[PDB]
């Protein structure tokens, strides 16, 4: 679900946030990312 | 390639241009296969065609 206050637990990436479509470039092998002070801050969806 | 902790490991990247042989423009190199050999590696030698 998008645009919600849920918690995760994307391919065992445990957490709490809010999810919603992103415009980086996660290039092919790009799995996780994260932000300038290390925290996970945009996660790939693996299926779609 | 680098193979530590065995997990081989390899990247690539291709630049065709028109400069001379080696040139000193910068390139990322992105991963393409990571497939976890865990072997013991000293030696190293290449083929032709
Ligand atoms: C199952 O995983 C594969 C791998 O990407 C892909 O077809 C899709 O994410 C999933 N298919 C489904 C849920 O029908």
């Amino acid at each position: 679900v998008k645009n919600k206050c849920v918690n995760f637990n994307f391919n065992g990436l445990t957490g709490t946030g809010v999810l919603t479509k992103s415009n980086k470039k996660f290039l092919p092998f790009q799995q996780f990312g994260r932000d300038i002070v290390d925290t996970t801050d945009a996660v790939r969806d693996p299926q779609t | 390639f680098k193979n530590i902790d065995g997990y081989f490991k390899i990247y690539s990247k291709h630049t065709p241009i028109i400069g001379r042989d080696f040139p000193q423009g910068f390139s990322a190199l992105e991963p393409l296969v990571d497939l976890p050999i865990g072997i013991n590696i000293t030696r190293f030698q290449t083929l032709l065609a």
